[PDB]
């Protein structure tokens, strides 16, 4: 009985362009707990990206911050995939500067 | 109060790559203040807050040599459980428990408990009485049967009771101020137009510890809560959180409405409407 | 203190 990742991707302080800040990457709701997060820019692959330890929560599900520095723009597009193995296909979550 | 002292523990089996791996993790409050994870460099208990660091060597090495036994334990248990389920060798599986206990303001006991868990599934619990078991299935009968006839719950009685309890006081007074713990959240509103006869207004909250928060949009006194739409408690990832909620409302009428942020460290629940410049 | 002499399954 295996659970889907909720996904939430996100800035940590007010976006802002030209100005570097964080860009967090937020997994949760899921198992097993072996995953992948990919983080992307304009379709290429991040390179740099950071991984907080892994953690369960009380329903047992397990959740984990994935980060990356980055200086947001115009139009640039940041995004977050995932690949699971409650999932078919993965999962790929585009960040909004409003959410 | 109500304090707790829990213990997350994680064993997932790894065919074809290596020794299953093994994680502990001690939690004060809801609050992550040692970890032991196999996979690491050197395997250890580790201080995950500072306050810890008072602790004393024989500390370590006593936590740190516990781990390594409790790691072969959970080797056993995962192989015992393929057997149980007639299971595959070559298939990952996963074994979680959960295992601590809660005090009040007093120091009195008002919960124990631990429970096991496995591939996300429960599988057998203590109960509240810290007596007899309660079985999640017919392999964790097996494992009842056992541990009841072996009188286990009533060892792990006195650890739950003695042991839990007053290390959890120990830790209270050496982290006190640590866990004294509260930021207030910075909050605001947000407008989000569209071409089309309604609007977003979304509220914020941010830089707030702990997580632990709530926020509302009202309509002259009544809450949203169906008609409104919320994200899950976030890390921000330098030790605060973020939020936020929000709400489609008609064009022109976002003065009508009026979001609420309740929170420990504010001393009374702060109150925000849109206001532009403009 | 975590807990140690955990019990088989």
């Amino acid at each position: 009985i295996q659970k889907t990742p909720q996904i939430q991707v996100y800035s940590r302080h007010p976006p802002e362009n030209g100005k570097p800040n964080i860009l967090n990457c937020y997994v949760t709701q899921f198992h097993p707990p072996h995953i992948e997060i990919q983080m992307l820019k304009n379709g290429k692959k991040i390179p740099k990206v950071e991984m907080s330890d892994m953690s369960f929560s009380k329903d047992w599900s397990f959740y984990i911050l994935a980060h990356t520095e980055f200086t947001p723009t115009e139009t640039d597009t940041y995004a977050c995939r995932v690949k699971h193995d409650s999932m078919a296909e993965p999962k790929t979550v585009y960040w909004d500067r409003d959410m | 109060g109500p304090h707790s002292l829990r213990y997350f523990v994680t064993a997932v089996s790894r065919p074809g790559l290596g020794e299953p791996r093994y994680m502990e993790v001690g939690y004060v409050d809801d609050t992550e203040f040692v970890r032991f994870d196999s996979d690491a460099e050197n395997p250890r208990y580790e201080p995950r807050a500072r306050w810890m660091e008072q602790e004393g060597p024989e500390y370590w090495e006593r936590e740190t040599q516990k781990a390594k036994g409790n790691e072969q334990s959970f080797r056993v248990d995962l192989r015992t459980l393929l057997g149980y389920y007639n299971q595959s060798k070559g298939g990952s599986h996963t074994i979680q428990v959960i295992s601590g206990c809660e005090v009040g303001s007093d120091g009195r006991l008002l919960r124990g408990y631990q429970q096991y868990a496995y591939d996300g599934c429960d599988y057998i619990a203590l109960n509240e009485d810290l007596k007899t078991w309660t079985a999640a299935d017919m392999a964790a009968l097996i494992t009842k049967h056992k541990w009841e006839q072996a009188g286990e719950a009533e060892r792990l009685r006195a650890y739950l009771e003695g042991t839990c309890v007053e290390w959890l006081r120990r830790y209270l007074k050496n982290g006190n101020a640590t866990l004294l713990r509260t930021d207030s959240p910075k909050a605001h509103v947000t407008h989000h137009s569209r071409p089309e006869d309604k609007v977003t207004l979304r509220c914020w909250a941010l830089g707030f510890y702990p997580a632990d928060i709530t926020l509302t949009w009202q309509l002259n006194g009544e809450e949203l809560i169906q008609d409104m739409e919320l994200v899950e408690t976030r890390p921000a990832g330098d030790g605060t959180f973020q939020k936020w909620a929000s709400v489609v409302v008609p064009l022109g009428k976002e003065q009508y409405y009026t979001c609420h942020v309740y929170h420990q460290g504010l001393p009374e629940p702060l109150t925000l409407r849109w206001e532009p410049p403009p | 203190f975590a807990p140690g002499n955990w019990p088989a399954l």
